[PDB]
């Protein structure tokens, strides 16, 4: 949604920002420092992670 | 008969444009179309008489497209119209001069939303020749491409939504691609930006 839209989507950026923050805390797997800096942009922490290690996140993570 | 009979007029125009250097007469025709033929919405509009005239009548204002965006096709009153068939339908000829390309590039868009309502009437088959004509016209005109496009963005939207596992729409999909190809020379950056998120290709996502 982020990339696809030609536009401002300030809202999406914020929410995704909240989403990533929500996600990392929930699983221990993602947890830590490269993150706090993140204030949603195409500065995807995961994106960087994917490039180096691989796309394989893991199994689906769901909210408890 | 057009647009009431969509296929013949559109097809003939398309074929001629490519072949003939007399692009201007055909093209000018599309930009300036003296006649409009469509189904008739119902009832009160005035009629003028001679003979028992189912044929002749006069109009007050009418909107081809009812509420769904300001952009609307309204035909001023005083325009003459005729009731052609008198058979099974209220089919009327309208003297209203309009631009075919601008008109078509309103009709298809309405198809997406369905928000607006159209006097014209919707159908997929018409879609295949309509886009192709746009495609052919732009390609043939290519040079004086810039003036020509009423359909940049809509066509792409049509393409994404259009994606079907069906023959008639599959044919339509080809037309969309064709329009894109012709469009490419005029606005190259755009086509490419479109392709970035064109549904067909993106393998990259993983």
């Amino acid at each position: 949604l982020f990339k696809s839209r030609d536009p401002k989507p300030l809202h999406l950026l914020d929410c995704i920002h909240v989403l990533l923050i929500r996600y990392v805390e929930n699983p221990s797997q993602v947890l830590n420092c490269e993150r706090r800096r993140f204030t949603n942009l195409c500065l995807d922490a995961v994106c960087g992670y994917l490039v180096e290690l691989q796309s394989m996140s893991s199994s689906v993570a769901v909210q408890a | 008969m057009f647009p009431h009979l969509l296929s013949p007029l559109l097809q003939l125009l398309r074929a001629l444009v490519s072949g003939k250097s007399t692009a201007k007469k055909v093209y000018s025709f599309l930009d300036k179309m003296s006649f409009y033929n469509e189904l008739y919405k119902h009832k009160p509009h005035d009629v003028i008489s001679h003979e028992d005239g189912t044929l002749w009548r006069r109009q007050t204002p009418k909107l081809l497209y009812p509420l769904g965006g300001q952009t609307n096709l309204r035909i001023p009153q005083g325009t003459v119209g005729q009731v052609m068939l008198d058979d099974r339908a209220y089919l009327v000829r309208w003297e209203y001069s309009y631009s075919s390309w601008t008109l078509f590039t309103c009709e298809i868009e309405m198809l997406l939303h369905v928000v607006s309502t159209a006097d014209v009437i919707q159908h997929c088959q018409r879609v295949k020749p309509i886009i192709d004509l746009v495609h052919k016209v732009i390609s043939t005109d290519l040079s004086i491409a810039d003036c020509l496009l009423p359909i940049t963005s809509r066509i792409y939207m049509l393409l994404q939504r259009l994606t079907t596992v069906i023959s008639p729409p599959v044919d339509v999909i080809a037309s969309c691609v064709n329009c894109l190809t012709v469009l490419a020379a005029r606005n190259p950056a755009k086509v490419w930006t479109d392709l970035r998120h064109t549904g067909f290709l993106p393998f990259v996502a993983h």
